[PDB]
RNA sequence: UCUCAAACUCCCAAUAGGUAAAAAGGGCGAAAUAACUCAAUUUGUAUUUCACUCAUAUUAAAUAAAAUAACUCCAAGUGGGCCAUUUUUGGUAAGCAGAACUGGCGAUGAGGGAUGCUCCUAACGCUUGGAUAAGGUGCCUAAAUAUUCGCUCAUGAGAUCCCA
RNA sequence: UCAAUUAUUUUUUUUGCUGAGGAAUUUUAAAAUUAUUUGAAUUUUUCUUCUUAUAAUUUAAGUUGUUUCUAUACAGUACUU
């Protein structure tokens, strides 16, 4: 037994050290990407040419609409998407297939691109995670690492910071990490919406569909 | 007395409730009506192979026994 | 009122413009093995072995072959349940399917690619790409070639 | 609100604890549940689950059938979650080691005479903790006569369900609707 | 800055092109300026124009560049002339109006307000075709000509208005419209 | 008894959750690197105005070339719009007569 | 509203009333669930005879506990008080309604010696 | 050359529908077995037995409170229905007659629509605090006699989906 | 003068409501913080970082404390209902 307690402490120390070095490497990566984008845009300005940034790869989708009176396909898509209760949020991996499914539920959902600060804040302050045995999960607020060091130990992406890193720019271990989080139960916005009645692009007050960048401002109000 | 004579309404809604059921997808199935000639030939083949296999197994067992 | 065998088949079973006249001779040669996938496409240059309306445009496994007949396992939606139905047709209407061939081609291509990769011990994502988002890029447009636009006045 | 299948309440099926009020059986389920909960062995859980089962599901087992099952490893102990019944078809028996719930009187006499061993479940647990070198068996289950009236309905094509009749002679349910001669066939 | 007098109409320069294919190696590149309540809205309006004028949709094309324009000298006056296409209840009309303002953005905000007031045009129903700053000698509408006079001055004659602090429910005597 | 697997221990009684952003201990416990990053941020922050105040002039001066180049890009953008207005005007003028 | 006292929260007071017992004499006052094709009460109309339901229930770690802070036990004989010496701090005796005054006195006296609270103490003297 | 067609058709969308996406399998080989096949004891078939070997450390495309699944039994009540959008046939039309898809209502409260079985919001254990929706913010009536630019005088103004 | 808006961050002025639980061996272990102690690092530091050892503590590991009052009462007009 005495060796086992000692050994456990060594494992605990190694994990914290390991996570720290990965964290630092991630932090270095983020700034490098951000700076490079600025430099590239300036380079494009300098010559005659345009740089274009990637399509954003992830999308945070917020549901907008009640349980009642929903078309049957739309209800099915919602179930797959994983937004049930009416203000639920989830990250979705942009592809072709996901985007089409998203298109079907479009008048019922706002969505957009996170930015790093938004992900970090949301994951700490409102992240819940699925703790229990297979398909009987039970909802636990994240709180500390030993929970996620269990499930994502195999995939080597344990550490809550590490979860932020995988999500923010789509890492290889995406499907598990997204699945593993419980759907975000969100609080309403401080200054309210404008109209669940219409699209954001309709020139009226209105909210549904793609909001690209501006989703973060909305998330910040309603966190 | 004049009373509405049809509608498919609500039937679909009932139907999806227990889901649209699938067949049970068995690997083998009865060959009863399927081609006389070919299947009788097969019955002979199975008997032949089985007889050879049985004779070999018996031979191993009796030989092992001594 | 009535609902007899060829009911409501007018345009469906009729041939397209310039496609009248007997089933081509070559078409009898096509190979059918057990468990091959097969479409059921009606004709009407042949009369024997013509299938009922529903099995038009459906596709299934071949489970039984006779002198000129082909048994086809077809799924039919009956209210709350799909059930399997054995449609006996004659060869003129049964057509060798292509949906299977996509998968089969993929298997062959994958096998070669995998064998080479594994030999080099170069780890590989053989599974289908399934088109991702567009990656970032840098694009030269000549500043003299660009055109600028406005919405048109009405007439 | 929210939308979930059965509003988020999971539905398990089958038994939940024994119905039987018999003290000995209550003692046995307590014991095996304890063995199940502590050990990780699948043997303990299955024995516990089968032990709870209702009267129709655990069948009586013939000695002859048991001998056929034990034949290729006759060193070891058969456990049978039912009652074992005797047979007059079976000529002789080669000293088996059997745990069963209940023994027919003649069978116990025969097994003992043959030099075999009759174990109760308490004894099986005590001697063997994880079912080590054991063989779980159970008898013909669907073969019960009642089940022959189940399945795709009697008189719906090909289906082999038994009808129900007052008596099985020629004037009872054997004319119109069961042959070519008198309306439709079976 | 005062939020109450704030507006959110900006100008965005958008550049886009068709996705390249075997048929089109180098496509015709399109740029436009579009007056919008945000950048996404700007994009959407640009896409609608792409569908209406050229042969393109969002799905088979790509954005080359998106950038905000903002006025160079926002505190000196300009006379902006605008030409619109709008739809009425009967049908469709072209029309030309002039606006005195401080930026293009201000001009469009007033114009939307005007079109709603005089013509019942909803934002959906307005299409901007060309807005440009016009010289004082070339002005065509009388109310703008009057402003452009040499020594503009006039008396104030608008009613008082004031903070919640003083807008109380009881007063010593009748206040005066007059002012000095 | 010998056969039985060792005793397992029951799930944990629910405390108040502790804030994952503003409780310093909790945050550090979650993220080990956070202490270093905060301290770095404080260390940068500490630095008084004199260095910044001299430097601002340098920042502006080295931006000048960029400023000219950018002025040209927007200048070109405007010219293109004016040209489009003239081209449409000729077209309309032709159409009218 | 909620009726807190110390460790004892009870959510609801005003004993639930059978609908219509206000305005017909025959209708008994103690509760009944309305059935009815359409009737207000089953249908949960605003401001009318709010139906009881289980979620109102007292907390499970304080379920039956008197403001005495001790569980009530009914006693009709001194022999029956033989257990409750070992729980004198947590159960309180009530002397049963039937019990005659001579016996009742004896029960009160035994309880006092045993150091257990007696709730209907002054009864029948 | 002017204009046309539920029961006309060179051509012809969207939506809806089907099949496809690998391990009880598939590969490429060998060897067996048969009264079948073929000219063919090896010409195939099909089965069977042996070999060799196919992705799997994200799972032979995604995504999934995807096994709360299958399946069996025994039995209930029900088999008068009705309304909205959209599609729609009869009828001058009808809060009329008849259909199609979906959602409701029925069996369903609560908040809003002044008022209302069906409209909008939203579906309900008991509570405390928070922040909103739908909708409002002169008073009745909780929020603005808010800000900002227009238009509007009516000797029967005008004022909120369904909806009067 | 030094904007405005994103970006990444770091605080602060008042303050509303809440306090389940009660750990005979996961109320620990670790985190954090303090006074020491050893070696590195680098933005070079009076909140510099890590990690070496020792003590303590709470930001950990769901509210505790002081003072009144009821009251020096015996049921009162307070308090329950």
């Amino acid at each position: 037994a005495a060796k086992k307690i000692k050994t456990l402490k060594l494992i605990n120390k190694k994990k914290r050290n390991d996570l720290r070095q990965r964290t630092l490497r991630y932090e270095e990566e983020y700034e490098s990407e951000r700076k490079k984008i600025i430099e590239l845009k300036r380079e494009a300005r300098k010559n005659n040419c345009f740089y274009r940034e990637a399509e954003k790869k992830v999308v945070f989708v917020i549901r907008l609409k009640g349980v009642n009176k929903l078309p049957p396909k739309v209800r099915s898509v919602f179930r797959l998407l994983r937004l049930l209760q009416v203000h639920n949020g989830v990250f979705v991996k942009v592809n072709k297939a996901t985007k089409e499914m998203l298109k079907i539920v479009e008048p019922y959902v706002t969505y957009g691109y996170p930015t790093l600060s938004t992900v970090r804040k949301l994951l700490y302050k409102r992240g819940y995670v699925r703790v229990g045995k297979v398909r009987r999960y039970a909802r636990k607020k994240i709180q500390d690492n030993a929970d996620i060091s269990k499930h994502l130990g195999k995939y080597n992406v344990h550490g809550i910071e590490d979860m932020v890193y995988q999500l923010y720019t789509c890492g290889p271990v995406f499907k598990k990490v997204n699945n593993f989080l419980w759907a975000f139960k969100l609080k309403p916005p401080r200054k309210g919406f404008k109209a669940k009645r219409h699209a954001f692009n309709e020139p009226r007050p209105g909210d549904w569909g793609n909001r690209e960048a501006h989703i973060n401002e909305l998330i910040n109000r309603m966190i | 007395a004049k009373s509405k004579n049809h509608t498919n309404h609500n039937q679909n809604r009932k139907a999806h409730k227990n889901g649209i059921k699938k067949p049970k997808k068995h690997k083998f199935m009865s060959r009863k009506g399927l081609d006389p000639n070919f299947f009788r030939n097969q019955k002979y083949c199975l008997k032949g192979i089985q007889k050879k296999k049985k004779e070999l197994k018996l031979k191993a067992k009796q030989e092992k026994n001594n | 009122k009535s609902r007899g065998k060829r009911s409501g088949t007018r345009y469906k079973f009729s041939k397209k413009f310039r496609k009248h006249g007997e089933c081509t001779a070559n078409k009898y040669l096509e190979k059918l093995n057990y468990g091959d996938y097969v479409d059921i496409v009606c004709d009407s240059t042949q009369q024997k072995g013509m299938p009922f309306n529903y099995y038009h445009g459906k596709t299934g496994k071949i489970f039984h072959i006779t002198k000129r007949g082909v048994g086809v396992l077809v799924n039919k939606r009956v209210k709350h349940r799909i059930e399997q139905k054995k449609v006996c047709v004659r060869i003129e209407h049964v057509r060798k399917s292509r949906c299977n061939e996509d998968f089969l081609l993929r298997k062959i291509k994958n096998a070669e690619l995998i064998k080479e990769a594994k030999l080099k011990n170069e780890h590989i994502n053989i599974k289908r790409k399934t088109e991702g988002p567009k990656p970032a890029a840098m694009i030269k447009v000549p500043p003299s070639k660009i055109i600028t636009i406005e919405p048109l006045p009405f007439y | 609100g929210i939308a979930l299948k059965n509003v988020g309440r999971i539905k398990k099926h089958g038994r939940k604890h024994l119905v039987s009020k018999n003290p000995y059986l209550r003692l046995l389920v307590k014991l095996y549940n304890f063995l199940a909960r502590r050990t990780n062995a699948n043997f303990n859980k299955i024995i516990a689950k089968r032990l709870i089962m209702p009267k129709r599901y655990r069948p009586p087992l013939s000695l002859s059938k048991l001998q056929y099952h034990m034949a290729n490893h006759p060193n070891d102990i058969a456990v049978v979650v039912g009652s074992i019944t005797d047979d007059k078809r079976l000529f002789s028996l080669k000293q088996l080691k059997v745990c069963a719930l209940r023994f027919t009187e003649t069978a116990r006499k025969r097994i003992e005479d043959a030099g075999g061993e009759c174990l109760t479940f308490d004894q099986l647990a005590l001697k063997y903790p994880t079912g080590k070198k054991c063989v779980l068996l159970r008898g013909p289950t669907k073969a019960r006569t009642a089940e022959k009236h189940f399945g795709k309905a009697p008189g719906k094509p090909k289906s082999k369900a038994r009808p129900y009749v007052r008596s099985k002679g020629r004037k009872f349910e054997k004319a119109r609707g069961r042959r070519k001669s008198r309306a439709y066939k079976k | 800055i005062d939020n109450s007098l704030n507006t959110n109409i900006h100008q965005y320069h958008i550049v886009g092109r068709a996705i390249p294919t075997a048929k089109d190696k180098n496509p015709n590149v399109y740029r436009m300026c579009i007056f919008a309540k945000n950048d996404t809205n700007a994009k959407s309006r640009f896409w609608y124009f792409m569908k209406k004028i050229n042969k393109l949709k969002k799905s088979n094309g790509e954005l080359l560049a998106c950038e905000q324009i903002k006025e160079r000298f926002p505190l000196r006056v300009k006379n902006y002339g605008v030409l619109l296409r709008y739809d009425s209840r009967t049908g469709t009309h072209n029309m030309y109006k002039e606006f005195r303002d401080t930026t293009k953005e201000g001009a469009i905000a007033q114009l939307y307000s005007e079109m709603a007031g005089r013509h019942r045009a909803r934002a959906s129903s307005i299409n901007i075709i060309r807005i440009s700053e016009i010289s004082s000698s070339l002005v065509r509408r009388p109310h703008i000509k009057q402003l452009l006079k040499r020594r503009l001055r006039f008396p104030a004659l608008h009613l008082p208005t004031l903070q919640k602090e003083y807008r109380k429910k009881f007063a010593s005597k009748r206040p005066s419209t007059y002012r000095m | 008894q010998a056969s039985l697997l060792a005793k397992k221990k029951p799930c944990k009684k629910r405390l108040q959750n502790k804030n994952s952003l503003t409780n310093f201990a909790v945050r550090c416990r979650l993220n080990p690197a956070y202490k270093l990053l905060r301290s770095l941020a404080v260390l940068r922050m500490r630095k008084s105005i004199l260095e910044k105040s001299k430097n601002k002039k340098e920042k502006r001066v080295q931006k000048q070339i960029q400023k000219k180049e950018l002025q040209k890009i927007n200048h070109d953008y405007y010219k293109g719009v004016a040209k489009a207005v003239k081209k449409k005007k000729k077209r309309e003028e032709k159409k009218a007569k | 509203a909620v009726k807190k006292v110390g460790k004892i929260i009870k959510k609801r007071t005003k004993k639930f009333t059978r609908f219509q017992s206000n305005r017909f004499m025959r209708v008994k006052p103690a509760w009944r669930k309305p059935r009815g094709i359409d009737c207000r009460v089953r249908r949960r109309y605003k401001g009318t005879n709010l139906m009881p339901s289980i979620g109102y229930g007292s907390n499970k770690k304080t379920k039956f506990l008197l403001p005495n802070n001790k569980y009530k036990y009914v006693v009709k004989n001194v022999k029956e008080m033989e257990p409750l010496i070992m729980n004198h701090t947590k159960y309180c005796v009530q002397i049963a309604h039937n019990v005659s005054s001579k016996k009742r006195k004896q029960i009160i006296e035994r309880a006092k010696q045993m150091n257990v609270s007696v709730i209907n103490a002054k009864a029948r003297l």
